[PDB]
RNA sequence: GCGAAACCACAGCCUGGGGGGCCAGGCAAAAUCAGC
RNA sequence: UUGAGAAGCUCAGACGAGUAGGCAGGCGUGGAGGUUUGUGACGAAGCCUUGGGCGUGAGCCUGGGUCGAACAGCCUCUAGUGCAGAUCUUGGUGGAAGUAGC
RNA sequence: ACCAUCUAGUAGCUGGUUC
RNA sequence: GUACGUGAAAUUGCUGAAAGGGAAGCAUUGGAAAUCAGUCUUACCUGGGUGAGAUCAGUAGUCUCUCGAGACUAUGCA
């Protein structure tokens, strides 16, 4: 887990993290405080999906 | 020395304007999209549904 | 200027919590039958001249800025000279389309929006 | 650079300005104190000099284990406990300067960074851990003329039920 | 000056409506107090003085269902626990949680006969009332109107006594050990001019 | 623990108040060992708090805190008078308070 | 139709209901609270007893006039009754209770009544509207060891 | 098994003092039924 | 030094209960002319809200949910324009009660 | 006896009279 | 879903959390629980070098207005 801090875009975090020796990369992003929608990408060219987040529950709930 | 005045401070309010939307616009920020209420009352429906 | 209020909790008209046909918005009372309007202690207060705040720090949201209704994308343009006295309140029945564009603007004004974040979910 | 925008909201003449600051008559440079609040409280401490509105003080530190550090006057307990020479440290050395804090200020972090992490550890620099030593050299040697006074630094502070600090003498 | 957790506060030779004021204010203060031979509690006036005051009191009973008029108690720590009754307001929430740190007992329970004892020297007889004058014993009284425990406590606390009497003596002799020992150390003798 | 304790243990007493009028800005204090309103010009500005126990934990720990200092005496006492950033609640009549020793002149 | 309850997923649960039933409600209400969070195969065993005068239901809101019996202090309850018209139409829906999940195909040896409602009705008496939520227990997997 | 209606400021303990409510007291445990 | 909506701006003092009564400024509702290069199927009006904001107050602005075709601010004109009460009118629903009772 | 109509018979008066 | 557009209040049942020693109701000051908002996201400002041109050209043309004021099209970008 890595909280995305300051100003750093998708498309250089990306490149920026095959070098480290990761496969696929999430990105949780919130609104208005709900989370609404998720993407994830694939390294370094892979196929990015846009999915969004629906009928949201936690484990206590 | 009123009406001067006024053309230098909308000069001083113009200029920041411009040097604001134009390092604006260079910046990477998210979309703004559109949320609609046929279409989320639509997917509440088909979900429990599905 | 730090604003400030000089009273928080609302006026609240008498025995309008047990009836639920009497509304809560004010009325003064007309009876000199009354408790409340003689005044007696321990019964609601009233309002009165003496609770209004300060004609400077008036209108003024906790910020500092005053509120102002744009209800279109030229609503917005005149605030181009008051960045920093007034906070642009969008309208509510402005469609969720006309309300992305003003926002792309007034970030251009350094004004602040209020409530930018309505009908608008960001990716 | 820019004409003035809106509101010229220009503040007045301001007539205060601030004078010599004065300490109390009791805090004299050398006089053994109490440390009233932070970390090490209780830690019977020793002043070296009074700055502006702190003052300038260290437990030796092989005594307590304090630091050379500042404490504002007011969270310092004056003590009638019998002093030392001071003579011997060059406390002009310290200034408003030089217990100014690291300054964070930014340096560029190739924004990369958000992935990877270091530390400095922010330790503390040669020159500190020096003069500790060099310091504390030409005071243990005072205080070890004073019988009982290097067994009363390295002891704290503590009242206790029985004991009202108003009646009691410092 | 006292903020104990627990006070424990010997009652013989105080005055009934004075120590009831003192200990009062000490149960709002938060303390919780006991309050042990509470029996041997004086009251100011003679002994049929407090007496018609109380066979007054047995003559007021409601008159409806009289099983549910004023419970007129006979025990001498519950003629004191009313005195610290009227005293409080037990009829908020403040009140009957401050009647709850009162704990009035007659004797000394061995809970709290191995304890500190104190007393209070602005409600004592000795002190209060002006010699030669005519006072009554609670416990002495009480019994006349219902209380009979007398002739058990009496003899109950003589026990104790004795008990406590041979703890003292150990003690006694113990520290006799120590005022030896006190000037035996030299160091005593030449370092007194710190005032001890 | 009696390598510790550096403040001075005391007692909130009750709010300022007439008979029939309280008034929960400013609350009265009873500190160990004040018997006189000439001894309380010692505690006068010190920096005092209220210290308890709540049930749920918030910043790893359960302690919670309400500072406050010390304005007047108050009566032939040695009772003072205090002032809270928040006003102390009125469920804590006869609690006990801790009178730091800070701000200290002497 | 939209119920009232949380429960009844379709994964371990079904429903039934029933409207415009011409009983009391102030009656099949206290009967309603009492078979409530029990499991399915004892209710059925519970009420053929009011039915035979084996058992009474308290009534415990509705209390008025109520006579005592010798078997309401089961429960703790003074009073009791053993009405037979408003348990005659709680088994015509149970049997739907039952028949909705041998549809869906249950396990009915854990089942559990998890949520019955009474409600009133558009007056014409005091007519009522009944629905029932069955569902299973919703068991629990013991813990893998350790890690 | 069917099934009202009157009525409905809110109400429901006693003593004393200016009544159910005020002041000071006595006290105060759920939930109900039969005489009264 | 710009603070000329001279119906604005600004400086200083005193004052502040209020009955019958007298005077003044405003808030809100339905329609009418003018105006906002006005808002609206990307959701108008309404409605609900343990959300936020303003005004001393009448009130207004807004976020979320619901919903589905219209609607509002400003300057004037106009009135079938404001409800706690009338053993008030109509409608709806309660406690008494599953009691009285058949 | 009842039914419409003039009638929106009759107050010195009883209740109510809306930001 | 014809008990059908929107579906307020009284009022009823269930669920969740509380409170309740022969009165609640409300006002004031705060505790505990729940939850909400705040731009704080970042922005700002200061030199050199590298490239781009325009309102620059010891520059050539068009049109609308009024010598030059804007809009331009070239070409260089000194």
């Amino acid at each position: 887990f890595r909280k995305r801090t300051g100003d750093i875009e998708v498309h250089e975090i990306a490149e920026a993290a095959a070098k480290r020796g990761y496969t696929d990369l999430l990105v949780l992003n919130e609104d208005r405080k709900k989370t609404n929608a998720l993407t994830l990408v694939h390294l370094p060219n892979g196929p990015s999906f846009y999915f969004t987040l629906s009928n949201l529950q936690t484990a206590k709930e | 020395g009123r009406q001067i005045h006024r053309c230098k401070q909308r000069l001083t309010r113009l200029t920041q304007y411009l040097l604001k939307a134009r390092r604006l616009a260079l910046k990477h920020q998210p979309a703004l999209i559109p949320i609609k209420p046929k279409q989320a009352h639509r997917e509440a429906s088909r979900e429990r549904k599905a | 200027v730090n604003i400030i209020k000089k009273r928080t909790k609302p006026f609240k008209r008498h025995q309008s919590d047990r009836f639920k046909r009497v509304g809560e918005s004010w009325r003064k009372p007309r009876g000199i039958d009354s408790c409340v309007r003689r005044r007696f202690r321990g019964t609601i207060s009233m309002p009165k001249i003496g609770y209004g705040n300060n004609k400077k720090t008036r209108y003024c949201m906790p910020n500092g800025l005053k509120a102002f209704l744009v209800r279109n994308v030229s609503d917005v343009e005149l605030l181009l000279m008051h960045n920093k006295t007034y906070a642009a309140e969008i309208a509510g029945n402005v469609s969720a389309r006309k309300r992305v564009e003003i926002v792309e603007k007034a970030r251009a004004l350094g004004v602040k929006v209020t409530n930018a974040g309505a009908k608008v979910r960001s990716q | 650079k820019y004409y003035p925008a809106y509101r010229e909201n220009v503040p007045k003449k301001a007539r205060k300005a601030v004078r010599p600051t004065k300490l109390r008559a009791s805090l004299a440079p050398g006089t053994v104190c109490i440390l009233l609040a932070g970390r090490f409280r209780g830690k019977r401490v020793v002043v070296l000099s009074q700055l502006e509105d702190t003052l300038v003080v260290t437990g030796p530190y092989k005594v307590n284990g304090v630091p050379i550090r500042r404490v504002n006057h007011r969270y310092v307990i004056a003590t009638s406990a019998p002093k030392i020479d001071v003579s011997g440290v060059s406390v002009e050395k310290f200034t408003k300067a030089y217990f100014a804090k690291q300054k964070r200020s930014g340096p560029v972090k190739k924004d990369e960074a958000f992935f990877a992490e270091n530390a400095p550890k922010n330790a503390l620099p040669a020159e500190r851990i020096a003069d500790q030593k060099a310091v504390d050299a030409k005071l243990l040697p005072a205080i070890k003329a004073i019988p009982n006074m290097k067994e009363y630094l390295a002891a704290s502070f503590a009242l206790s039920n029985g004991d009202r600090p108003h009646l009691m003498k410092f | 000056s006292e903020f104990q957790k627990v006070v424990v506060i010997d009652a013989k030779g105080h005055l009934l409506g004075r120590l009831a004021s003192v200990v009062a204010k000490q149960l709002l203060g938060g303390q919780k107090v006991v309050v042990v031979r509470c029996e041997e509690l004086n009251i100011s006036g003679h002994f049929f003085r407090n007496k018609l005051k109380y066979l007054a009191y047995l003559r007021k009973a409601c008159r409806y269902n009289p099983s549910r008029g004023a419970f007129h108690f006979r025990a001498p720590s519950r003629i004191f626990q009313k005195a610290v009754r009227g005293m409080l307001p037990h009829k908020t929430a403040r009140g009957q949680a401050a009647l709850e740190h009162l704990q009035a007992v007659e004797g000394i329970p061995p809970p709290f006969d191995k304890q500190k004892r104190v007393v209070v020297p602005a409600a004592l007889r000795v002190l209060r009332l002006k010699p030669g004058r005519k006072y009554c014993t609670v416990g002495r009284l009480s019994s006349e109107v219902g209380w009979k425990y007398n002739d058990i406590v009496a003899k109950l606390e003589e026990r104790r006594k004795v008990k406590s009497a041979a703890f003292y003596q150990a003690k006694l002799a113990k520290q006799k050990k120590i005022a030896s020992a006190k000037e035996a150390s030299p160091v005593n003798q030449k370092l007194s001019q710190f005032g001890y | 623990a009696q390598g510790h304790r550096l403040y001075v243990k005391a007692k909130h007493l009750s709010f300022q108040r007439s008979k029939h009028v309280i008034h929960p800005g400013t609350s009265i204090v009873k500190i160990e060992g004040c018997d006189s309103k000439e001894e309380a010009q010692f505690y006068l500005g010190k920096r005092v708090c209220y210290v308890y126990k709540s049930s749920k934990a918030v910043r790893g720990s359960k302690i919670r805190v309400i500072w406050g200092t010390i304005a007047r005496p108050h009566g032939n006492s040695g009772a003072v008078r205090a002032r809270f950033v928040h006003n102390l609640p009125a469920k804590t009549f006869g609690s006990s308070l801790r009178v730091m020793l800070y701000p200290s002149n002497i | 139709v939209r119920y009232s309850a949380s429960p009844a997923l379709e994964t371990k649960c079904a429903k039934a209901r029933g409207a415009y039933l011409r009983t009391h409600f102030k009656n099949s209400r206290e009967v309603a609270f009492t078979i409530n969070g029990m499991s399915l195969k004892k209710a059925f065993i519970f009420l053929d007893n009011v039915k035979e005068h084996k058992q009474a239901v308290p009534f415990r809101r509705f209390n008025g006039g109520v006579g005592r019996t010798a078997q309401g202090k089961e429960f703790g309850v003074t009073q009791a009754r053993w009405p037979v018209k408003s348990v005659k139409f709680f088994y015509d829906l149970l049997k739907n209770a039952e028949a909705n999940a041998e549809a869906k195909g249950l396990d009915m040896d854990k089942l559990i009544i998890k949520h019955v409602q009474v409600n009133a009705a558009p007056k014409q008496s005091s007519p009522s509207h009944i629905e029932i939520i069955v569902a299973e227990e919703e068991e629990a997997v013991p813990k893998a060891n350790d890690t």
